[PDB]
C-alpha cells in the first residue's frame, strides 16, 4: 500500500538498508552529540514506508503478519533499543521514533495494516526513563513524551487491558510523604485508563485517594491530583454508583474551590461537571441542580473575583452552560430555575445599566451567552432596552453589526407582532439611517439578505407595508447596495424577494400601488425570468435552481403569469445541470381543484410542460 | 443439475409485475406446466416456501403462512 | 401389443422409449380410437396420467436425440397420426366432443384437454378446436346444462401459458356475456359458469370490447341473491364478481359505482336482521366474507397505496353522511371467546382499520371523547369490548388526543385486569399486550410488574388446559422486553432473579405445550419456539444448567418426533409433523448459539449422543433430504474436537450414501457434507480412496446427466486432490488421468441445455490438470501417455499457453495456479525457443488484465513464481 520502494515489492530493500546503515554508523562514533536522531527524520520518514514495503511485497497474511508484527515492533525496537542506545537520552531517543511510530500509525489505520504489542514492551522501558523534573524543561518533556506515549500505547498499537505500574506503586505506599507524589503525578499525567462500559475498582480506590488528595495540605499537591480529577470526571463512565456519594465532597470541594480560586482546569472541571451532570438518575439530579444554584450564587459572587485577578470567561459561560446539561435529560419535572433566571436578569441588568463596555468583548459574550432568556413580559420588557442599544450598535459597523443584528432580530422575536409594540418601527428607521452603499461589506450579500429577511419576519402579518417594503427598499437598494460582488447574493435576494409574496405582490401589489407599482422591477422580473435561464444568479453554476425547484416546482407559482418564458427557461438549466406518492396523487388533484378555471388558461401548454416537467422532475 | 426452489419462486414472483405478489397456487400451477414435477410438490415445495421464509427472503402481504400473498423485500 | 403384455410390460422404461414404445403408446393407444371410439375414450379413465400417446409422448419427447428438432423430436404426434383417434387435431376436436359429452361428474377429459395444451406444446400451434366449440357454444340446442357445460374447454384453454390471438372467439364471448347477464338463471351452477368463465377470461388483461353496462348488472345481482342462500361459495361468486370490479376500473366516469354505494347502505341498513333471521344469519357469515369485500368497497375509494384509478366515488364526499356509519356498523356484537382465530372476522378488523386510515377530518376531536363515552358507561362485556375496540383504535397515533386518553387509560385499565374469570383476564392480557407495545408514554412499569410477577408464577394453574393465553401473557412479557428496549429510558437492571426463575419454568412447560391440549388458536409451536429463541437471546452470560436438560428435552421431543416420523397418519399429520420439525431445527441451532471454552466441552459431551442419534436416524429414516442434511449441518457445525473417531464413523455412511439409491439424485447433498468434513482432517488420507474411487468411478456415469454437479465435483475432487505435497504420486497419475478422462468422457445435455458455462467446464479441466501437477511432478517424462493426446500436452500446451495466457476471464484460482505454472513449467522450458521470450507479451497483457481485482493479495509469492518463469539466460 504505502510507497516505500520502487516498482513492485521495492519497499523492502530500503528498510533493510536503514538498519544496515545504523550498523555501519554503529561501529564508530564520530560525533558523540545529542540531537543526532532528529537529523534522521528524512531517513525516519523513509523507514516506515520501507518496512511497509517489505510487508507489502510479501503481503504476509494479517494474522501471521500481526503476530510477527506484534513480536516485531518490540523485537526490533528492543533489539534496536538494546544496541542503538548504547552506541548512540533513552527517553529522548524513545520519543522521535515513538512520534515516528505515531506517524506510521495514522497512515496505517486507513491501510488496515495489522500491528500489536507496542505497549507491553514499553512498561519495562518506561522504567528506564525517570520522567521527573522539579522545575526545568525536564518537566515540559515529561509532559510531552510520557503522557502522550502512554496514551498512544494504550489506545492504538498495544491495545492493553490492565497494567500495574511499579512507578505508579511507590506513590500509593507511604501516604503522600515525600516522592510518591512526585512519582504518582508523573504516572497519572502520562496515562488515562481506557475501558468500554466498565466500572473500575482501582478507580473506586482512586476516589478515596481523591478524597485524600482533597485533604492535600498543599495546592501544588492538590494540582497534581486535580489534573487527574478533571479529566477523570470529564472522562465518560459506565456506572459511577458511589460517584454521587463522592460528588458532595467534590462539590463541597467545589465550594472551597470558589474560595480557593486557583486552577483554571478545576474551574474547567466545572465544565466537565456539566458533562458529567446529564449522567443517569436525573430526578435526584434536580436537587443537585438546586445545590448547584447555591453554587451558582457563589458563581455570581465568583465573577467579580474572577474579574479581579485572571478572567475566567468559561466559568461565566459555564453557569449558563451547566443548565443545558440538566436540559440533557428530561423528566418533565417542574422547573424552579425561573427564579434563577430572574437572578441572572438582575445580574445581566447591572452590566446593561452601565450601557457600555470598553473592551467590546464582554458585551458580545453577554449577548450570545444570554440569548436564551425568559420571554415573560418582564423578559419581554427587557428587549427594547437591549434592542435600543442594538440599534446604536448595529449602525456604526456593518460587519460587526450583522451577527448581532441577526441576534437583535432574534431578540425582536419576543416582541413579535406589532413591531415589538412599535419598536420594530424604530428598528426600521435606525436601519434606514444605517442602510446604504456603506453596507456592502464582506458577507454583505448575506447581510442585505438578512436585513430584508428580518423585515419579512417582523411582517408575519404585516401586509400593508409589504408592497412599499419590497418596492421601496429595492429601488433604493439597487442603486445603493447594487454591486458586482453582491450579484450572487442579490439574485437569490432578488429571486427570494420576488419569490416572497408574489401573489401578494401579484394581486395586492397590483391592486394597491404607492408611486404605482414597481414597473421597472416588474419589467426587470420579466426580463429576469428569461435572464435566469441565460445567466446563472450569484455565479452558482446552476446549483440553486435544481435543489429547491425539486420540492418547489409543485408548490411554487410561476406557470400562469409567464409560462412561455418559464417553459423556455427550464430545459436550459437542466442541460447545463447535466412523501412523494401521497403528494403526487394529491398534487394533480389539489392544484387542479382550488382553481379549475385558472389552470385552463395554461391548460394545454401547462399540461404538456407538466408531463415533461414531471419526467424531468421524476426521472 | 436441478433448478433451485428459490430460483423457481423468484422467477414466478418476478414474472408477474404486481404489488401483492401472488397466491401460491399461481406459482404452483406455474411449476406444473413449466417444470419437471412430482407427487410431493405440495409437501416438499410447500416446506421449501416455508424455508425460504425462514431464510428471510420475503415479506408477508396477505394471509398467514404459505397460504397467502406476499411481496419481496426491497 | 395384445393382452396388455405390451400395455403393461411396455410401461417399464426402456432405451428409446418414446421412439419405439411410442409407436405402441401413441400409435397403439392412439390406434385404438379409430377402430373403437369407445376403447380409447375408455382409455383415458384407467390411467389418465399413463397415456402412451400423450403421457408417454410428453416426457419421452422432452428428452430426445435432438432436443429441439421437429422431424426428429416428436413421435407422439406422428404415432398418433396413424390412428385417427390418436391425432393431436383429433385430440383437440374429439377432445371437445368426447370431453363435453362425457362430463361424468368430475372429468378425466379435462386433464387430457389440459395435457392437450402440454402435449401439443411441442407442436407450434393447433387450430382445430375453436370452430366446433364455437359452433357448440352457439348450438341451437341451448340446454341449461349444455349452455353452462360449454367452456370447460374454454377455461382450461385460457389457463394454458402459450399466448395466441383469437378475435372471432372474443366476439362470441361478448355475445355470451350479454346473453348470460341478460338471461335469468334459477340454478346457481349456470351463473357459476358465468363467474368462473369471467375470471379465467379476465386473465391479466382483456381484449373484450368496452362498455360499463354489464357491471351495472352485477349490482342488480345482489338483490335477487338476497332472497336465496344458495352456496356459501356461490355467494363467494358474487363477492368475487365485485372483486373483479376491484381489480379493474377502466373508466372513472363509467364506474359511477352508485349501485355499490346503494347496496352497501341497504346491506348496512339490513345489519343482521331484527331478531337474527336465518337467511340473514347465513347472510351474516356470507356477509362476513362479503364484508371482506365491504372493506374492499370502502378501500376502493381513497386507497392509501398508489392506484391506477383513484376517486371519491361519491363516498368520500358522502363521508359526512358516512361519518356515523363506522360507529353505526358496530351494530353487530359478539360475546364469543376466541383469541387466535379470525376467519371472516379478521376482515371485520381490517375493515375497521381502513376506516381508521380514512378517518380524515373530525377523527381527532372525536377520539378523546369516544373512549370517555365508552368509559362513562362501560359494561362487563363493554369494557372487554372496549378493549377489543381499542385494539381497533391501535392504529393512528392521535398524539394530541391519545396522551390524555391514554394517560387516563393507565388508571382506568389498571382497575380492570383483575377480573376473576381466567378468560376475562386473558382478554385483558392480550389486548393489554398490544397496547403495551403500542404505548410508551404512560408508565406502569411498577403497574405492569405485579401482573408480570403474578403471571410468571400464579398463571401456571390455568396453563395445563388451554393455558396458551397464559403463554400469550408470557408473549406479552416478551413484548415487554422489546418495549423496554423501546419505551422509556433505562430500567434494565431489575427483575433478573424473577426472570431467571420464571424462564426456568417456561422452558419445561414448552414441550408439553407443543403436545398440550388443543385450543386450535393463533398459538404457534413455531411461534412458541421463536419466543423461546427471543428469551434465549435475552439470555445472560450463563444459563448452562438449563441448557443440558434442555437439549435432553429436545432429545425426548426428537424421540416423540421420531415416533411421529416413523409411521405417518394421512398427511394431516405429515404437515403437522413437518412444521414442528422445522421448529425442532430452531431448537438445535438455538441450543448451540452460545459458545464458551468451559461450556463447549461440556455441551459437546452430552451433544455426542444427539449427534449419533441424528446419524442413526438420519441415515436410517430416508424421509427428508434437507431436514437430514440440515441435521448434518448443525451437528457438523461442531468444529474441532477429537473428530478422528467421529469422522472415521462418517466415511462408511458417506461411502454407503453414495452407493445408496434412495434418491434419484444425491450429488448436491453429498457434495456439501464432504466439503466440510474433508476440510477438517488431512493428516491421514487412507479412508477416502476406496469409497472415493467408486464414487469417483460412479461420478463419470452420473456426470453426463447433470451440469451443475460437474465443476463442483471436479473442484471437490480437486480438493481431495488438493493436499499435494509430493504425496499420492500414484493417485496423482490417476488424478492426472482423471482430468484427461473427464475431457475424454462424452458430453451430457440436461433439460435441453448443454455446457451452459464454458468457463467452469473448460477451466475445470485447467484446474484438474493443475491438481495432477501438484500431485504429479511437472517434469514426469511421460507427462502424457498417449501419442494423440501427447502433442497437445507436449507441444499444444506451449502454443495454447500463449493464446490462453493472453486470454482472459482469469479466475482467482485459475490465475493463481497459472501463476505457479509460469515459473515451474517455465524453468524447464526456458530456452526452448526465442518464441517463448518473444511470445511473452501476449501473456503480459492478460496478466495486466488479471491485476484489476477486489482486495487482491500476496504478490510476493506470485512475483516469485514469475521470477522463476523469467529466470532465464
Amino acid at each position: 500500500k504505502e510507497y516505500n520502494d520502487f516498482a513492485e515489492v521495492f519497499l523492502k530493500a530500503f528498510a533493510v538498508g536503514v538498519q544496515q546503515v545504523l550498523l555501519k554508523v554503529l561501529y564508530q562514533y564520530k560525533e558523540k552529540q545529542y540531537i543526532a536522531p532528529r537529523v534522521l527524520q528524512q531517513t525516519l520518514n523513509y523507514f516506515n514506508q520501507g518496512v511497509s514495503h517489505a510487508v507489502t511485497w510479501k503481503n504476509l497474511k494479517p494474522h501471521i503478519q500481526g503476530i510477527i508484527q506484534d513480536v516485531i515492533f518490540p523485537l526490533m525496537c528492543y533489539t534496536d533499543s538494546d544496541e542503538d542506545l548504547w552506541q548512540e537520552d533513552v527517553f529522548e531517543d524513545f520519543i522521535s521514533p515513538t512520534t515516528a511510530a505515531q506517524t506510521l500509525l495514522f497512515t496505517s489505520c486507513s491501510k488496515r495494516k495489522e500491528v500489536l504489542q507496542k505497549t507491553m514492551g514499553f512498561c519495562y522501558q518506561i522504567l528506564t526513563e525517570p520522567a521527573a523534573d522539579p522545575r526545568k524543561k525536564d518537566g515540559a518533556l515529561h509532559m510531552i513524551g510520557s503522557l502522550a506515549e502512554i496514551l498512544l500505547k494504550k489506545k492504538i498499537y498495544k491495545d492493553q487491558m490492565e497494567f500495574m505500574l511499579q512507578n505508579h506503586v511507590f506513590p500509593l505506599f507511604s501516604s503522600e510523604l515525600g516522592y510518591m507524589r512526585a512519582r504518582a503525578c508523573w504516572v497519572l499525567h502520562y496515562f488515562c485508563e481506557v475501558k468500554f462500559k466498565v466500572d473500575q475498582n482501582l478507580q473506586t480506590a482512586l476516589e478515596l485517594t481523591r478524597r485524600c488528595l482533597i485533604d492535600d495540605r498543599e495546592m501544588p499537591v492538590k494540582v497534581e491530583a486535580a489534573i487527574a480529577l478533571q479529566v477523570l470526571i470529564s472522562n465518560q463512565e459506565k456506572a459511577k454508583e458511589y460517584i454521587v456519594p463522592f460528588i458532595r465532597p467534590v462539590m463541597q470541594a467545589l465550594l472551597h474551590i470558589i474560595r480557593e480560586t486557583e486552577n483554571d482546569d478545576l474551574t474547567n472541571v466545572i465544565q466537565k461537571m456539566i458533562c458529567e451532570y446529564s449522567e443517569e438518575v436525573t430526578p435526584i439530579a434536580v436537587e443537585m441542580t438546586q445545590h448547584l444554584a447555591m453554587t451558582f450564587n457563589q458563581v455570581i459572587q465568583t465573577g467579580p473575583d474572577e474579574e479581579g485577578s485572571d478572567d475566567k470567561a468559561v466559568t461565566a459561560m459555564g453557569i449558563l452552560n451547566t443548565i443545558d446539561t440538566l436540559l440533557s435529560v428530561v423528566e418533565d419535572h417542574k422547573e424552579i430555575t425561573q427564579q434563577l433566571e430572574g437572578i441572572c436578569l438582575q445580574v445581566i441588568g447591572t452590566v446593561l445599566q452601565q450601557h457600555v463596555l470598553e473592551f467590546y468583548e464582554e458585551i458580545f459574550s453577554l449577548a450570545h451567552s444570554l440569548t436564551c432568556q425568559q420571554v415573560s413580559p418582564q423578559m419581554w420588557q427587557l428587549l427594547p432596552l437591549v434592542f435600543d442599544i442594538f440599534q446604536q450598535d448595529g449602525f456604526d459597523y456593518f460587519t460587526d453589526m450583522m451577527p448581532l443584528l441577526h441576534n437583535y432580530v432574534t431578540v425582536d422575536t419576543d416582541t413579535l407582532l406589532s413591531d415589538t409594540k412599535y419598536l420594530e418601527m424604530i428598528y426600521s428607521m435606525c436601519k434606514k439611517i444605517l442602510t446604504g452603499v456603506a453596507g456592502e461589506d464582506a458577507e454583505c450579500h448575506a447581510a442585505k439578505l438578512l436585513e430584508v429577511v428580518i423585515l419579512q419576519c417582523k411582517g408575519r402579518g404585516i401586509d400593508q407595508v409589504i408592497p412599499l417594503f419590497v418596492e421601496a427598499a429595492l429601488e433604493r437598494l439597487t442603486r445603493e447596495v447594487k454591486t458586482s460582488e453582491l450579484r450572487t447574493m442579490c439574485l437569490q435576494v432578488a429571486i427570494a424577494a420576488l419569490y416572497y409574496s408574489p401573489p401578494l405582490l401579484f394581486n395586492t401589489l397590483e391592486n394597491l400601488r404607492f408611486p404605482n407599482n414597481e414597473e421597472p422591477v416588474t419589467n426587470h422580473f420579466i426580463k429576469q425570468w428569461l435572464n435566469d435561464v441565460d445567466c446563472f444568479l450569484g455565479l452558482h453554476d446552476r446549483k440553486i435552481c435544481v435543489l429547491g425547484l425539486c420540492a418547489l416546482i409543485e408548490l411554487e407559482q410561476r406557470p400562469q403569469v409567464l409560462n412561455q418564458m418559464s417553459s423556455q427557461i427550464l430545459p436550459a438549466f437542466l442541460l447545463l445541470f447535466n412523501e412523494y406518492q401521497i403528494f403526487k396523487a394529491i398534487f394533480q388533484k389539489l392544484q387542479g381543484r382550488d382553481p379549475v378555471w385558472y389552470q385552463a388558461l395554461t391548460q394545454g401548454l401547462n399540461e404538456d410542460q407538466g408531463k415533461q416537467l414531471q419526467d424531468i422532475a421524476t426521472l | 443439475d436441478h433448478p433451485k426452489y428459490s430460483d423457481m419462486i423468484v422467477a414466478a414472483i418476478q414474472a408477474e409485475k404486481n404489488r401483492a405478489g401472488s397466491s401460491r397456487q399461481s406459482i404452483q400451477k406455474y411449476i406444473k406446466s413449466h417444470y419437471k414435477v412430482g407427487e410431493n410438490a405440495d409437501s416438499q415445495i410447500k416446506l421449501s416456501i416455508k424455508r425460504l421464509v425462514t431464510t428471510g427472503v420475503l415479506k408477508q402481504t396477505k394471509g398467514v403462512g404459505a397460504s397467502g400473498s406476499f411481496r419481496l423485500a426491497k | 401389443m395384445e393382452l396388455i403384455t405390451i400395455l403393461e410390460k411396455t410401461v417399464s422404461p426402456d432405451r428409446l422409449e418414446l421412439e419405439a414404445a411410442q409407436k405402441f403408446l401413441e400409435r397403439a393407444a392412439v390406434e385404438n380410437l379409430p377402430t373403437f371410439l369407445v376403447e380409447l375414450s375408455r382409455v383415458l379413465a384407467n390411467p389418465g396420467n399413463s397415456q402412451v400417446a400423450r403421457v408417454a409422448a410428453g416426457l419421452q419427447i422432452k428428452n430426445s436425440l435432438t432436443s429441439k428438432d421437429p422431424d426428429i423430436k416428436a413421435q407422439y404426434q406422428q404415432r398418433w397420426l396413424a390412428i385417427d383417434a390418436n391425432a393431436r387435431r383429433e385430440v383437440k376436436n374429439y377432445v371437445l366432443q368426447t370431453l363435453g359429452t362425457e362430463t361424468y361428474r368430475p372429468s378425466s377429459a379435462s386433464q387430457c384437454v389440459a395435457g392437450i395444451a402440454c402435449a401439443e406444446i411441442p407442436v407450434n400451434q393447433w387450430p382445430e378446436l375453436i370452430p366446433q366449440l364455437v359452433a357448440n357454444v352457439t348450438n341451437p340446442n341451448s340446454t341449461e346444462h349444455m349452455k353452462e357445460s360449454t367452456l370447460e374447454a374454454i377455461g382450461y384453454i385460457c389457463q394454458d401459458i402459450d399466448p395466441e390471438q383469437l378475435q372471432d372467439k372474443s366476439n362470441e364471448i361478448l355475445t355470451a356475456i350479454i346473453q348470460g347477464m341478460r338471461k335469468e338463471e334459477p340454478s346457481n351452477n349456470v351463473k357459476l359458469a358465468a363467474t368462473n368463465a369471467l375470471l379465467n377470461s379476465l386473465e391479466f388483461t382483456k381484449a373484450n370490447f368496452d362498455k360499463e353496462s354489464e357491471r351495472h348488472f352485477i349490482m342488480q345481482v345482489v338483490c335477487e341473491a338476497t332472497q336465496c342462500p344458495d352456496t356459501r361459495v356461490r355467494v363467494a361468486a358474487l363477492q368475487n364478481l365485485v372483486k373483479i370490479m376491484s381489480l379493474y376500473y377502466q373508466y372513472m366516469e363509467t364506474y359511477m359505482g352508485p349501485a355499490l354505494f346503494a347496496i352497501t347502505i341497504e346491506a348496512m341498513k339490513s345489519d343482521i336482521d331484527e331478531v337474527a333471521l336465518q337467511g340473514i344469519e347465513f347472510w351474516s357469515n356470507v356477509c362476513d366474507e362479503e364484508m371482506d369485500l365491504a372493506i374492499e368497497a370502502s378501500e376502493a375509494a381513497e386507497q392509501g397505496r398508489p392506484p391506477e384509478h383513484t376517486s371519491k366515488f361519491y363516498a368520500k364526499g358522502a363521508l359526512q353522511y358516512l361519518v356515523p356509519i363506522l360507529t353505526q356498523t358496530l351494530t353487530k356484537q359478539d360475546e364469543n371467546d376466541d383469541d387466535d382465530d379470525w376467519n371472516p372476522c379478521k376482515a371485520a378488523g381490517v375493515c375497521l382499520m381502513l376506516l381508521a386510515t380514512c378517518c380524515e377530518d373530525d377523527i381527532v376531536p372525536h377520539v378523546l371523547p369516544f373512549i370517555k363515552e365508552h368509559i362513562k358507561n362501560p359494561d362487563w362485556r363493554y369494557r372487554d369490548a372496549a378493549v377489543m375496540a381499542f385494539g381497533c383504535i391501535l392504529e393512528g397515533p392521535e398524539p394530541s388526543q391519545l396522551k390524555p386518553l391514554v394517560i387516563q387509560a393507565m388508571p382506568t385499565l389498571i382497575e380492570l385486569m383483575k377480573d376473576p374469570s381466567v378468560v376475562v383476564r386473558d382478554t385483558a392480557a392480550w389486548t393489554v399486550g398490544r397496547i403495551c407495545e403500542l404505548l410508551p408514554e404512560a408508565a406502569i412499569n411498577d403497574v405492569y410488574l405485579a401482573p408480570l410477577l403474578q403471571c410468571l408464577i400464579e398463571g401456571l394453574s390455568a396453563e395445563p388446559r388451554v393455558a396458551s393465553n397464559v403463554c400469550w401473557a408470557f408473549s406479552s412479557l416478551a413484548e415487554a422486553a422489546y418495549e423496554a428496549a423501546d419505551v422509556a429510558d433505562d430500567q434494565e437492571e431489575p427483575a433478573t432473579y424473577c426472570l431467571s426463575s420464571s424462564f426456568e419454568l417456561i422452558v419445561q412447560k414448552l414441550l408439553e405445550t407443543t403436545d398440550r391440549p388443543d385450543g386450535h388458536q393463533n398459538n404457534l409451536r413455531s411461534s412458541a419456539y421463536e419466543s423461546l429463541m427471543e428469551i434465549v437471546k435475552n439470555s445472560a452470560k450463563d444459563c448452562y444448567p438449563a441448557v443440558q436438560k434442555t437439549t435432553l428435552v429436545i432429545m425426548e421431543r426428537l424421540q416423540q418426533v421420531l415416533q411421529m416420523e416413523s409411521h405417518i397418519q394421512s398427511t394431516s399429520d405429515r404437515i403437522q409433523f413437518n412444521d414442528l420439525q422445522s421448529l425442532l431445527c430452531a431448537t438445535l441451532q438455538n441450543v448451540l448459539r452460545k459458545v464458551q471454552h468451559q461450556d463447549a466441552l461440556q455441551i459437546s459431551d452430552v451433544v455426542m449422543a444427539s449427534l449419533l442419534r441424528m446419524f442413526q436416524s438420519t441415515a436410517g429414516s430416508g424421509g427428508v433430504q434437507e431436514d437430514a442434511l440440515m441435521a448434518v449441518s448443525t451437528l457438523v457445525e461442531v468444529l474441532g474436537g477429537e473428530f478422528l473417531k467421529y469422522m472415521e464413523a462418517f466415511k462408511p455412511f458417506l461411502g454407503i450414501g453414495l452407493k445408496n439409491y434412495a434418491e434419484y439424485q444425491v450429488c448436491l447433498a453429498a457434495v456439501g457434507l464432504v466439503g466440510d468434513l474433508c476440510r477438517a482432517l488431512q493428516s491421514n488420507i487412507i479412508p477416502f480412496c476406496d469409497e472415493v474411487m467408486q464414487l469417483l468411478l460412479e461420478n463419470l456415469g452420473n456426470e453426463n446427466v447433470h451440469r451443475s454437479v460437474k465443476p463442483q465435483i471436479l473442484s471437490v475432487f480437486g480438493d481431495i486432490a488438493l493436499a499435494i505435497g509430493g504425496e499420492f504420486k500414484k493417485y496423482l497419475e490417476v488424478v492426472l488421468n482423471t482430468l484427461q478422462q473427464a475431457s475424454q468422457a462424452q458430453v451430457d445435455k440436461s433439460d435441453y441445455d448443454m455446457v451452459d458455462y464454458l468457463n467452469e467446464l473448460r477451466e475445470s479441466c485447467l484446474e484438474a490438470y493443475t491438481g495432477i501437477v501438484q500431485g504429479l511432478k511437472g517434469d514426469q517424462e511421460n507427462v502424457h501417455p498417449d501419442v494423440m493426446l501427447v502433442q497437445p500436452r507436449v507441444e499444444f500446451i506451449l502454443s495454447f499457453i500463449d493464446h490462453i495466457a493472453g486470454d482472459e476471464d482469469h479466475t482467482d484460482g485459475v490465475v493463481a495456479c497459472a501463476a505457479g505454472l509460469i515459473g515451474d513449467l517455465c524453468t524447464a522450458f526456458g530456452k526452448d525457443v526465442l518464441k517463448l521470450v518473444e511470445a511473452r507479451p501476449m501473456i503480459h497483457e492478460l496478466l495486466t488484465e488479471g491485476r484489476r481485482s477486489k482486495t487482491n493479495k500476496a504478490k510476493t509469492l506470485a512475483t516469485w513464481a514469475t521470477k522463476e518463469l523469467r529466470k532465464l539466460k
